[PDB]
DNA sequence: TACAAAATTCCATGACA
DNA sequence: ATTGTCATGGAATTTTGTA
DNA sequence: TACAAAATTCCATGACA
DNA sequence: ATTGTCATGGAATTTTGTA
């Protein structure tokens, strides 16, 4: 019906356990459905509690209409449910084991993994400090389709750090 | 010498004839409308003035009135003014009676991330062991990030800005000259990212106005949320941030969030006008909204303003003036007039200082 | 109820026909120039407003703009304004945007000793173990006595005034409400001498302006005398006192000393005009000079001033407002309007308070 | 030549030793020649030093053109001389033993003595505190000639405490 | 019966924390 | 019941000395 | 083609210590 | 080399719904 827009869906996932960096062990992955903008958040555990702390951070900037995720114990929890109900966010879960998401999102959700590994070899202890540089990198990569960066789709401007 | 021929009735440029210039007690006297006055010799005159003035260090008229009691001579005020221009003490102590020219209204930054203005608020009442808030206002949109710190310190500032500059890196960060930002560690952090640092003139918050005005909104909204309750600001910060970024400016007719994103997130009362347009059509309407924002013009000058001229004797306000000490530095000269409100002076002595005119008085006489 | 017949096309006072009022999702909708808006039922409306407003506690236009995104109904701003008038938090937190009316210029006291204004300066740097100066300005003449004290305290004040009131006793002593003078010991001392005490409104130095303006002259002259040297004010006080009492006001064309004595003492540059007149002829020329002094009139009101009306909701500025707390007291009502700038209010709660309008804002809405 | 005016002459003298009051022993007496205005100052000794401290006080208000006094050791001193020379005050001494002053001044300089004694009997320990009340009293007494108070002659107004 | 320049009066500006 | 004030130095105006 | 009242825009005031 | 800003609520103005 209505065309796809930023903040319509936030695809979230956990990555890790990684080697300990500054006493952190996981990355929470938050990609915007429409733009492919990515936010990364370092956590100590793939728990509801950690998710909520992280997403509280993100949702001072913007609140998605829908968060999509797999049926991970942390997301299917009733605390997390009440958390989203408070903010008027609708929760959407992939069926277990056949975890679909948008074609563009997979493309993206895949890059990150590749990028993190290229980083994790040779520098496995220091990955906490490089998260911002990683983020700036993903958000300013040209999409092979559209040929706009996520940065460009979100802000409608060129970025000051281009790749 | 120049007083002999006057008694002899001869004309001397400046002494009006028609008044009789007699002699008593070996002092030359004249009979004037105002009374009988002593005319002292030229050599005695500067001394006389200095003495009148030194009774209370009085200005032009107040000094003249004293002198006029006993003495007359031609062009009295001329010699008075000459003396006042040379009184170190008055020059550095007296206030201005001349206001600075109209303020400027710098062009709004063109794109978001062109310019961040930053500043610290506090100390506040201890909340969760945090005392200060770092405030970051995007220049173009007014969008604002808040970060709680334990100290208004470089290390804290870096930590917070590392988080922030994941979203995007700004061209320019503008700040005041507080220790946090004038530190070499900060300069280095910025140079690592190709972020240009730019500093307000010392002791002049108008220059950081875009942030400072936002501190007021923050402090006012927090206050309201805290009526009745104990001052527990830490947990409120995010709520204030969201709240504020999503508040309309009655003049712009937009929220910061809008100007940054061109569409509302999933918040209360989210605007739905563009719901029918593709993101592309949205993004260019936004491109156009941003350019056509209201922009103030500078106000008219007050009847008694002053502007800096290159080469003008000028004085700079004392920083943290002690009790009973002068409120002004000794005079210094204008080197370049950067704009009509910012100036480069050669000071004490002699360093180049880039200062605001609000922190200058034009040395008088 | 009042929404059924509207879909049925019937007229309801306030809802313009020509716009079609259809139905979707079980909500009454209307198609407006600005877009498609939901009309909520009357009972739902106050709730809706409160919610919009509570996001950031925004004023009239900023709240309206939020609401206008989703909803329409008639006379929206009316319901908004109604709500803002009832928001405890905003009422006590928001600033004024209305300045108080023009100041008054109280008639100059008629005779010397009709009125003394008094005040303490300091703390100053320890000089001879003294920290404060008691300043006494005669209202009529401007003549000023200085006394150094160890504390801004009743006992000190009495000691000094006992010395002073040997010359003469004043009708009225005017002071601020600092502990020194609001003490019952002071009231008693004054009542012993038939001296009426009179107090400025709390937290308002304009009312003591005749003294406060003189503190500035004192502090400025002392400063100048102390350039270079260590701050040793104690020995200077007398010199400053003499200096100042003997300084011309360029507007009056007289020195305090003159207006008190009608003839100069044996000081530098002592005026000699009356040297030929008997003391009697002198004393009556003085009588006449005093009456014919310049007297300022009150300035014009700024375009957006306000005046106190008896029975007007009004709010008083919080004394020593804590960090993060409201800058204003809850509302209180005007009881008597003493003059257009001083008012009696029933406050918190409920005491009679005599306050200045500079320390009041008219509660809005 | 020119008519008599306030501040033309200040007649000064010492009174005491009196009974100790607040550890004070003498009164310095300062009457204005023209008006009969009187200032009293309590001192610990009839010394130059005490005179100077007292007269420094008086001469923040007004400086006389001439101070007249007897040849008391305290006034004929060279310190006191330099003190007056500093302020441009001319010193004038009565011949020793035949100590003349103005007729009006004697009238006055006599009242004080009478007044102080009336006070000193019955209350000899407390005379320090009553000096102001005494002063106000002398300065607001009607002169039998002129029929103006000294207060009136100095300020050209009625006083708020009349006697 | 009129001029330039001196003398005077006007008056916004700022500081009494 | 209580209330702004006034030194300062350019600029605006008025007066002065001379014709 | 002209009205009262609502809707909107104007804009001085004040606060970021 | 650097530079005031903008929410707020009466009041002033413009637009609206109806003739
Ligand atoms: C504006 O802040 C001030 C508060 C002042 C004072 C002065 C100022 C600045 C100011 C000073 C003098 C005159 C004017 Cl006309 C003027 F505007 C005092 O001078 C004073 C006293 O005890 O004498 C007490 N206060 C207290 C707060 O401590 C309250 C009365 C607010
Ligand atoms: C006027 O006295 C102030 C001095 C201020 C600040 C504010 C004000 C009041 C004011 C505040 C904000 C904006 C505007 Cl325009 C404004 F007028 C700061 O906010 C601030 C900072 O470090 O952020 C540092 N200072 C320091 C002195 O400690 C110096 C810069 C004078
Ligand atoms: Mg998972
Ligand atoms: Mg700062
Ligand atoms: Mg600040
Ligand atoms: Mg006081
Ligand atoms: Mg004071
Ligand atoms: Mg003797
Ligand atoms: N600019
Ligand atoms: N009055
Ligand atoms: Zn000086
Ligand atoms: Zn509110």
């Amino acid at each position: 019906d209505r065309p796809q827009k930023p903040f319509d869906k936030f695809f979230i996932d956990y990555i890790g356990p990684l080697p300990p960096s500054q006493g952190y062990l996981y990355v929470l992955v938050v990609v915007d459905g429409m733009t492919g903008f990515t936010w990364l958040y370092p956590t100590k555990a793939p728990s509801t509690s950690a998710t909520v702390k992280s997403l509280n951070v993100l949702t001072s900037i913007a609140i998605p209409k829908v968060i999509h995720s797999d049926q991970g114990a942390a997301f299917t929890s009733s605390t997390f449910a009440e958390w989203a109900k408070e903010r008027g966010i609708h929760l959407e879960f992939s069926t277990p084991y056949h975890p679909q998401s948008s074609g563009k999102v997979e493309r993206k959700n895949s890059d990150i993994k590749r990028l993190l590994t290229k980083l994790l070899v040779g520098r496995p202890t220091k990955w906490y400090d490089l998260l911002p540089v990683v983020q700036l990198a993903l958000n300013n990569t040209y999409s092979p389709v559209l040929k706009y960066t996520p940065h460009q789709l979100l802000f409608g401007i060129d970025s000051n750090t281009p790749f | 010498a120049e007083l002999d021929q006057l008694l002899q009735g001869h004309y001397i440029k400046g002494y009006p004839k028609q008044y009789t210039y007699f002699l008593e007690d070996g002092k030359v006297k004249v009979s004037r409308p105002e009374g009988v006055k002593i005319i002292p010799p030229q050599s005695d005159r500067q001394k006389i003035v200095l003495q009148a003035h030194n009774l209370a260090h009085t200005g032009r008229e107040a000094t003249l009135l004293k002198i006029a009691n006993l003495y007359w001579w031609p062009n009295m005020r001329k010699d008075v003014v000459k003396q006042l221009g040379r009184c170190q003490q008055c020059l550095i102590t007296n206030a201005s009676n001349k206001a600075s020219g109209p303020i400027l209204r710098p062009d709004r930054p063109q794109k978001p991330f062109d310019k961040f203005f930053i500043d610290y608020i506090g100390p506040l009442p201890p909340s969760q062991g945090y005392l200060y808030v770092l405030v970051v206002v995007d220049g173009m949109t007014g969008f604002t990030w808040l970060y709680p710190t334990k100290a208004p310190s470089t290390s804290a500032t870096v930590k917070s800005l590392n988080v922030l500059t994941s979203i995007a890196i700004p061209k320019v960060i503008h700040s005041d000259q507080g220790a946090a930002f004038t530190s070499s560690t900060f300069a280095e952090w910025a140079k690592e990212r190709g972020i240009h640092l730019e500093f307000s003139t010392p002791y002049h918050p108008q220059s950081s106005g875009k942030v400072e005005r936002k501190n007021s909104d923050i402090k006012r909204l927090l206050t309201k949320l805290l009526v009745g309750r104990p001052t527990k600001w830490y947990d409120l910060l995010p709520v204030v941030q969201l709240a504020l970024n999503n508040t309309y400016s009655p003049v712009l007719k937009y929220t910061p969030h809008q100007l940054l994103f061109g569409i509302d997130s999933n918040t209360p009362f989210a605007n739905q006008d563009t719901l029918d347009l593709t993101r592309e059509e949205e993004l260019s309407l936004l491109q156009e909204i941003r350019t056509s924002l209201y922009h103030p013009s500078t106000p008219p000058a007050s009847s008694r303003s002053w502007s800096p001229v290159v080469g003008q004797l000028v004085q700079e306000r004392v920083a943290r003036p002690a009790s009973l000490r002068p409120r002004w530095h000794k005079p210094s000269t204008v080197l370049k007039v950067l704009n009509p409100r910012t100036v480069v002076i050669l000071d004490h002595l002699g360093n180049n200082r880039t200062v605001s005119i609000d922190n200058l008085k034009p040395t008088s006489h």
